[PDB]
């Protein structure tokens, strides 16, 4: 059944900084003791990112844009944001792409889907099961179906504050979904917890469509469909170049940005992160 | 530069095999005028469950595509012919199959596979729920069907049987248990290449060697021996300080290769000169 939010409040679009993070293994190659620049879709740093905040009844999860390549990341105790919806228009007009969690495991389906105008997860918040995920009643045309392991998942109203921060990274790339988790166990209340973090490569999803928006859908968690209190966050992979650092052990530890400052550019150059006093031609204009 | 010799080729474990036991040894198969489309696709097509046995007649290909299937989305298309007419399941052969039935072509065919089906099919007094195609206005084109039990009429005027010039075009093929060979049911499909592919070839880590190899999406010579490169799950292959592959996870195994230049080097030759004498040492 296809019902919607009821007590639905005004959005946030609040800012945020997105100091160090969105930073991943983007080929299946490994590599060690080694230096690496290339160019690739990713989050600039220190960049905008628009928050979206759940107080007590803003039910902010609109369409959202996402045009290459999106972040999801989300300071996390009840997991308010269990799914997404990939398209262009997302109804049974064109073929769509619902990936969510229905508290069993992770159910992805593209199809025409009659979605709902505001979907939700319907969760009983004070019992903490998931019920049903009221997103699509019926699917046609499916082009790819998948489900995941089955696993018991923490769906209740959570005390204390946020443990765990999740990292998502979604590419539309030539029929092919790729998401990519991060994580960092965090203890944390406000704005956006700064630090580097890496992700890893999970998926390599055939869907096959158009993604020019997507949808976010927040779980409803209602005794009518309520909230909990929650934040996620939305940023933009960019075409620019960053040169990474790998260990012995191939793992990322260290990587910089192109295109911040004068300086950064000049550590692109060099290839290295440690400069000696002097003056280095750099790039003309 | 040393020639290479030996040949290492791995590919992973096997993807999703095609259901042999319930496509080529199915409960419910047609006559030869309507074969079922069965669709297989995204399938491994080895025919490993029935080149190795004793139940077929004719292993005829055109089951050696054990070797060499690899095509587009092909229909698993399944018939049940006479004895007589086990012979025409090929390319051309223009009897009862090919010019009424179901013809064939010489191109996108894999292999005949007709095993017995006498306890299966046929009677004491007949199956006669087969039946076989031997007059039409007109013969077949390739992997062209016919199910209509059409008024035949052998001059083109309008015909209600069994009035003037009127035949019936479905003969029934006969299928006894007590006839000889020639009246014999035998299911039988045969592949029409309207994904499925074959199997794989998988040999030997000739370690320390100068060798050929193909891995699964990598090529060229080299040596192989194991390695402590920790990789990480998602790994396939490793590259060095430069851009060159080095190293690549096992695709069946996941052992961790070295790859090593095969070998070559300079050559100097040392000597005193032709005035003193004619051995030198090579280096
Ligand atoms: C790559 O990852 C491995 C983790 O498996 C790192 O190896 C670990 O490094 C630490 C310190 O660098 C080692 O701790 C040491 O342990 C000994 C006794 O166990 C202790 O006496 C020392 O004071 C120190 O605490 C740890 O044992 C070691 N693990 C293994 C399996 O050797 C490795 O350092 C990483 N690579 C890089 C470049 O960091
Ligand atoms: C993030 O967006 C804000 C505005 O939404 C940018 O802040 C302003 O940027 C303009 C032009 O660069 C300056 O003139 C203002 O002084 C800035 N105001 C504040 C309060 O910062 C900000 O630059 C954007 N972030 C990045 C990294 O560019
Ligand atoms: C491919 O198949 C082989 C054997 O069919 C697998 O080898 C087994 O590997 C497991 C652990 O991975 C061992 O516990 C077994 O002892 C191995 N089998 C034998 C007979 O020794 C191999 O793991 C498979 N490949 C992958 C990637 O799982
Ligand atoms: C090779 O060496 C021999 C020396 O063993 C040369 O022969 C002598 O050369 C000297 C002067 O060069 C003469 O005085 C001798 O009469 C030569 N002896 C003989 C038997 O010929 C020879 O000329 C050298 N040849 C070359 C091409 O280097
Ligand atoms: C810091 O860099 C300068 C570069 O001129 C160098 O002279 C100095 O030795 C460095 N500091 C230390 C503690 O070595």
């Amino acid at each position: 059944r296809c019902t919607t939010f009821d007590d639905v409040q005004a959005p946030n679009y609040t800012q945020h900084t997105s100091s160090m993070r969105g930073v991943y293994y983007p080929d299946e190659i490994f590599r060690s003791d080694t230096l690496y620049l290339t160019q690739d879709l990713f989050l600039p740093f220190y960049s905008n990112v628009t928050g979206f905040h759940t107080i007590n009844h803003t039910f902010g999860n609109p369409v959202i844009p996402f045009k290459d390549g999106i972040y999801f990341a989300a300071t996390e105790k009840s997991n308010v944001v269990r799914g997404w919806v990939f398209g262009s228009t997302m109804n049974n007009k064109s073929q769509s792409v619902i990936i969510i969690n229905n508290s069993t495991n992770v159910v992805i389906r593209a199809c025409n889907f009659e979605l709902c105008d505001n979907p939700f997860f319907a969760v009983s918040k004070p019992m903490g099961t998931q019920t049903h995920t009221m997103i699509f009643d019926n699917a046609f045309n499916c082009t790819f179906e998948y489900i995941s392991d089955a696993f018991s998942l923490d769906v209740s109203e959570k005390s204390g504050n946020f443990k765990h921060l999740r990292e998502f990274v979604f590419k539309n790339k030539d029929g092919f979904l790729y998401v990519y988790k991060g994580y960092q166990p965090i203890d944390v209340v406000r704005d956006l917890p700064s630090g580097f973090n890496t992700l890893k490569p999970i998926f390599k999803l055939p869907l096959g469509i158009n993604i020019t928006n997507f949808r976010a859908i927040l779980t409803a968690f209602s005794p009518i469909w309520g909230t909990s209190a929650a934040a996620y966050f939305v940023g933009y992979l960019k075409p620019t170049t960053f040169m990474l650092k790998y260990d012995e052990n191939g793992t990322i530890t260290d990587a910089v940005d192109c295109s911040q400052n004068p300086l950064a550019e000049l550590k692109c150059s060099v290839k290295s992160f440690e400069i000696d006093k002097g003056i280095y031609q750099t790039s003309n204009f | 530069r040393v020639v290479p010799s030996g040949d290492v080729v791995r590919f992973p474990n096997i993807t999703n095999l095609c259901p042999f036991g319930e496509v080529f040894n199915a409960t419910k198969f047609p006559s030869v005028y309507a074969w079922e489309r069965k669709k297989i696709s995204n399938c491994v097509a080895d025919y490993s469950v029935l080149y190795n046995s004793t139940f077929f007649s004719t292993f005829k290909c055109y089951a050696t595509k054990l070797n060499d299937l690899c095509f587009s989305n092909v229909y698993a298309d399944s018939f049940v012919v006479k004895g007589d007419d086990v012979r025409q399941i090929a390319p051309g052969q223009t009897g009862v199959i090919a010019d009424y039935n179901y013809k064939l072509p010489d191109d996108f065919m894999g292999c005949v596979l007709a095993w017995n089906t006498r306890n299966i099919d046929a009677t004491s007094t007949g199956n006669y729920n087969y039946k076989y195609r031997y007059l039409r206005h007109g013969k077949l084109r390739p992997f062209e069907r016919d199910i209509s039990n059409v008024p035949f009429s052998p001059d083109g005027k309008p015909c209600t049987p069994p009035a003037l010039n009127c035949y019936w075009p479905l003969n029934d093929y006969g299928f006894y248990t007590t006839t000889g060979i020639g009246y014999q049911p035998y299911r039988v499909v045969v592949l029409s290449f309207e994904t499925v592919c074959g199997p794989k070839l998988s040999t030997d880590l000739i370690k320390n060697q100068c060798v050929n190899f193909n891995f699964n999406g990598l090529t060229g010579t080299g040596v192989l021996t194991p390695s402590s490169k920790r990789f990480q799950p998602f790994q396939q292959f490793g590259r060095d300080v430069s851009d060159f592959t080095d190293s690549v996870r096992d695709p069946k195994t996941s052992e961790i290769l070295d790859i090593s230049p095969c070998a070559f080097g300079g050559v100097s030759v040392i000597t005193p000169g032709t005035n003193a004498s004619s051995e030198v040492a090579v280096l």
